[PDB]
């Protein structure tokens, strides 16, 4: 696969600036943080629930194990 | 009628590749000595009195 | 629910946030590659641009302004007629292959 | 020297949008080269005689100049290798990269080969985990009907793990990494035929960028963070990921009471341990890895990547959380309630991959009307 | 209204040059000028006098991908010095060394220009031309080429290679060839009343005077390998170029690669 | 059990200081190169 034989593209214009003409960290924080917050909010319902479940099973199981080893008066 | 620091560094050290190469070289030598001594000083200060070099005098004269 | 849940799923899927149409996201097997080759120039050129735009947004980890998201009610299959025929032709050839 | 060095790297067309998850391939290559270099330097001082093996390792760490750093880099390098391996495989599953069948299947062979290599390397110091690890793992072959026992003794070169075993494990550990390197090159040759997949799973032929400078610089940065993670372990917590028991020479008359596998083997260990049947456990262990070869056949979605598939993502993350659960269980004693959590987690693993994910794929297709 | 506004504002006597070349005497032209152009306005308000502000040059790239076209056109340039600058002579000598070329040239493989030579023997392009477009205080110094979609990268590679070669190693013999070409270009161009007349009109507007061939010769004669290396280095070496591409340009190198090719 | 204890921590300090320098530098180099793609703009102009 090489440039010149990839695929057929028509009527698309691309505009670019030399890296020496631009900032490497444009709005790093002003726009960066908001985007990271958008992206975080966009996935948390998909990523977090399973790990919270693990966290629950872990604390329950660990505690259940500890309880089971002690005081069994009879 | 005055160039900024970087513009000055560019013209003298960064434009030519041979000079850019010699700047990194001497740069590396001066950097190594100063970095190592500074880093060590921080280490020895954080650990003042604990290292062998710090208590060594109490036993030397051998 | 289905249509209610469908529009919800469509937006949750989110390819519309990149300005893509559902058919722009189909996995390209050989039937699909042939269907694409058969698309009229304008449909082909449109698909190419929507994919280029989406890849560019993905690269910047960005999405389009909400007003430009593909809308669930407007997304239609431009590929279906071509792909259906390509699949029917292949099925026909397979029937003959069994002698 | 031009081409294949070129049109093969510099002008290699790469998707413009591959994220950080695509850095793990080059990081695996770097882990492989690090392991090979440190390993070779260790091989220069290690002796495989059971009477000197443990001692030669302590000599490396104590008297060989910088031997300790080379030794701990090799040890923690193996852990970094696995972290990268699992991320790499995870990326492939989430993005549907496994549709590159040849590349993916060679990948599965690489995974099994690295596991075998790390296992054998771990036996070399001849500490307690080395010895019992060698006993248990080779004994997996004893589950094979009628000849399993014969196979095991053949591998051992005797009726028990002894001198003959250690010496051949050093030779196998030595050569396998080079075999892995050659297989990794084939893994790459197969990938270049199609080029890389990308987060959207959509063909990126309309937006390719040269590999250099974009990914060469992105790879260097990734490499620096790999080195950072590795050296933090080596210089600040060299034993964190290791087992104290291996600092005790092998004792064939005694298996430590809390013996446990290397952390990267804990999930598979949890699975095997969940089945109160010998053959059953070994078959499930084998299948926990070999199931990767079935993923391509279980793909029901009309879309390649999970990026646009919310239901699949939920299941994918449940799978990751489940492996985390299995990893935790594997580190716990076989006692209530861990036995049941491990069995449930083991069932969930296979359920997610074999039923839930394919089902989700079909449900999403319906929702999208195709 | 827009047009009359434009005309009233720019067509002022102080912004015009009445030039002539041929069998005529200056006094006669002046006579005719006094008679016919005296009424021409020599003023236009206080805020009327149009004045040119400097035009910033931006290292950048514009790519109009059109795979339907048979050949790709690429134009690349670095910022030039501007009409009035003395550097233009050494730059014209440099451009003459790289030259121009098209598939109908008879020299082929034997052409003196390495680029033309390589282009011809390897069939890398249909044509190419270096150029030095000058404006008041800036300009475009570079080249344009037309080639097959699979040759863009090779053309760019050799073209940039040649710019770098001139910056670091122009040789006296090739600079002498450049000077001779430029000498022949200058004189053969000023052949006929129209070319001379235009040279007069334009020179008065740009330099403010007609630069005599004797002066051009002196400026050219001053150019040597050293001057070519220094002047080319000043405008090409490690400078950001402006790049324009049109047609089947999938193989046009990425801007970063082009930029790296400048050093 | 760990005679290299003090030496590894001294090296650890140097490693952190070096990464503290090299990571932001390489990262700036990455952003520098990628800025050409990050700010590129696209226009679709089909004849119609
Ligand atoms: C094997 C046993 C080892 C034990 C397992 C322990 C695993 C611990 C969890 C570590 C994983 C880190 C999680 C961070 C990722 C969070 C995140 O950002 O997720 C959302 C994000 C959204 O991305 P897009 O859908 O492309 O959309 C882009 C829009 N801007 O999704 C991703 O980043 C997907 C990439 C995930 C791949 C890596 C997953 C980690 C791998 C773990 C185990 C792998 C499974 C197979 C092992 C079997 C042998
Ligand atoms: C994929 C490549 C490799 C992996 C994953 C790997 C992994 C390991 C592991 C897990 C250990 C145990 C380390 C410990 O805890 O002490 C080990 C030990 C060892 N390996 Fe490797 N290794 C690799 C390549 C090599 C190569 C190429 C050589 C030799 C040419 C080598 C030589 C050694 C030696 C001599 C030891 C014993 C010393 C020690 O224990 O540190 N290894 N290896
Ligand atoms: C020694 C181990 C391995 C090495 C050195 C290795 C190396 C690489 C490299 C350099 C890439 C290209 C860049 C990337 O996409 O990350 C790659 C891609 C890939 N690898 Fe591996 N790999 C290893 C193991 C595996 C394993 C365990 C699997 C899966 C079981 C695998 C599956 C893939 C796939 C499917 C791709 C294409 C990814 C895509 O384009 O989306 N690899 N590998
Ligand atoms: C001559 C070469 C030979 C025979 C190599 C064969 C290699 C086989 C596999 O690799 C392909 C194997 C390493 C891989 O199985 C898929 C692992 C996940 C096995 C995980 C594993 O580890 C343990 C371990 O490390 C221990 O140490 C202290 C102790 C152990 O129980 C007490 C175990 C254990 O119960 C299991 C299942
Ligand atoms: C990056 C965080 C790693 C998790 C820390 C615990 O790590 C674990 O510690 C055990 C002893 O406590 C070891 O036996 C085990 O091999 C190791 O993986």
């Amino acid at each position: 696969r090489q440039f010149g034989h990839l695929t057929r593209v028509r009527h698309v214009i691309t505009y670019s600036l030399s890296p020496f003409e631009q900032r490497a960290f444009p709005h790093y924080f002003s726009k960066g943080i908001p985007n990271v917050l958008r992206r975080t909010r966009a996935c948390i319902l998909r990523v977090a629930p399973p790990f919270v479940a693990f966290y629950l099973v872990y604390t329950w199981g660990t505690q259940e194990f500890e309880k089971s080893k002690r005081k069994n008066p009879a | 009628v005055a160039p900024t620091l970087t513009a000055r560094l560019y013209s003298l050290l960064f434009r030519r590749t041979s000079t850019f190469a010699l700047t990194i070289v001497v740069g590396a030598l001066f950097f190594e000595r100063a970095f190592d001594q500074g880093a060590d000083a921080i280490y020895e200060h954080i650990n003042e009195g604990k290292l062998w070099k710090h208590i060594k005098h109490k036993y030397e004269n051998k | 629910w289905l249509e209610g849940i469908r529009k919800w799923y469509y937006n949750a899927a989110g390819f519309n946030k990149l300005g893509l149409m559902r058919d722009d996201t189909i996995h390209e097997n050989d039937d699909v590659k042939e269907a694409i080759r058969r698309l009229p120039e304008n449909l082909y050129d449109d698909r190419v641009f929507r994919i280029k735009r989406a890849l560019d947004l993905s690269m910047r980890q960005q999405i389009l302004p909400k007003e430009q998201w593909t809308k669930y009610e407007e997304d239609k299959s431009y590929l279906e007629p071509y792909l259906k025929e390509v699949i029917r032709e292949r099925k026909e050839r397979e029937e003959w292959a069994k002698k | 020297l031009m081409k294949i060095v070129n049109n093969a790297f510099i002008d290699l067309p790469a998707p413009s949008n591959i994220s950080s998850w695509w850095n793990f391939g080059s990081l695996l290559g770097i882990c492989l080269i690090l392991q090979i270099l440190t390993g070779l330097f260790l091989a220069m001082h290690y002796t495989s005689d059971t009477t000197t093996a443990f001692s030669s390792v302590t000599h490396i760490c104590r008297d060989v100049n910088y031997g300790w750093i080379i030794r701990y880099m090799h040890a923690n390098g193996a852990s970094m290798f696995f972290i990268c391996l699992y991320m790499h495989v995870g990326r492939g599953l989430y993005y549907g990269s496994y549709t590159f069948l040849e590349t993916w299947n060679i990948g599965v062979i690489l995974l099994l080969t690295v596991m075998a290599t790390a296992f054998m390397g771990y036996v070399l110091p001849w500490g307690q985990m080395s010895f019992w690890g060698a006993t248990v793992i080779t004994n997996l072959l004893s589950a094979i009907p009628y000849i399993g026992t014969n196979l095991v003794e053949w591998i051992w070169g005797g009726f028990s793990v002894d001198k003959a075993t250690l010496t051949r494990f050093f030779a196998f550990h030595f050569i396998l990494p080079f075999i892995i390197m050659a297989i990794a090159m084939v893994h790459l040759l197969f990938l270049h035929e199609t080029g890389s997949n990308n987060p959207t799973g959509i063909s990126s032929d309309v937006d390719k960028i040269p590999f250099h400078p974009y990914y060469t610089i992105k790879d260097i940065l990734g490499a620096l963070l790999l080195i950072l993670a590795l050296m933090l372990l080596v210089l600040f917590a060299p034993d964190l990921l290791g087992d104290p028991d291996n600092y005790t020479p092998a004792n064939p008359l005694n298996t430590p009471p809390h013996i446990k596998p290397e952390w990267y083997f804990l999930f598979a260990y949890a699975i095997l341990r969940s089945i109160p049947n010998k053959l059953g456990g070994v078959l499930a262990l084998a299948f926990s890895i070999l199931i990767l070869a079935l993923i391509p056949l279980l793909h029901t979605s009309k879309q390649r990547s999970m990026m646009f598939r919310p239901l699949s993502q939920c299941l994918f993350w449940a799978l990751v959380a489940d492996l985390l659960t299995l990893t935790w269980i594997g580190g716990q004693p076989v006692e209530h309630p861990y036995i049941t959590i491990g069995q449930l987690a083991s069932v969930l693993y296979f359920l997610l991959i074999l039923v839930l994910m394919p089902t989700a794929g079909t449900i999403e297709n319906k929702l999208l009307k195709w | 209204a827009d047009l009359t506004e434009y005309l009233s504002r720019h067509y002022k006597a102080p912004r015009m040059v009445l030039a002539a070349a041929g069998g005529l005497e200056h006094r006669q032209l002046l006579d005719l000028a006094q008679k016919h152009f005296s009424g021409l306005s020599g003023t236009y308000d206080e805020d009327a006098v149009p004045t040119l502000s400097p035009c910033r040059f931006t290292g950048s790239q514009i790519c109009h991908r059109e795979d339907g076209l048979p050949l790709a056109h690429v134009a690349i340039a670095v910022e030039g010095p501007g009409w009035a600058h003395p550097d233009n002579v050494a730059l014209q000598v440099a451009n003459a060394i790289i030259g121009h070329y098209d598939c109908t040239y008879g020299g082929g493989a034997h052409l003196s220009s390495p680029l033309a030579s390589i282009a011809a023997t390897n069939k890398l392009c249909q044509s190419f031309q270096t150029f030095n477009i000058c404006y008041a205080d800036t300009g475009l110094l570079g080249a344009h080429f037309v080639c097959d979609h699979m040759s863009i990268d090779d053309m760019m590679f050799v073209l940039q290679g040649q710019w770098m070669r001139l910056c670091t190693s122009a040789t006296e013999s090739e600079v002498l060839r450049g000077k001779n070409l430029l000498r022949n270009a200058l004189v053969s161009h000023l052949d006929g009343t129209t070319p001379v007349c235009e040279d007069i009109g334009r020179s008065l507007l740009t330099y403010g005077r007609r630069i005599p061939l004797a002066e051009w010769e002196s400026r050219i004669a001053e150019v040597d390998a050293r001057v070519v290396r220094e002047v080319c280095s000043k405008y090409f070496y490690d400078q950001c170029p402006a790049v324009a591409g049109f047609g089947p340009i999938e193989q046009l190198p990425d801007y970063n690669r082009i930029r790296s090719g400048m050093f | 059990a760990e005679p290299e204890h003090d030496h590894r921590k001294r090296m650890g300090l140097k490693m952190l200081l070096m990464m503290g320098l090299l990571l932001p530098l390489v990262y700036a180099m990455k952003r520098h190169k990628w800025s050409v793609l990050k700010s590129r703009k696209l226009a679709y102009r089909p004849p119609k």
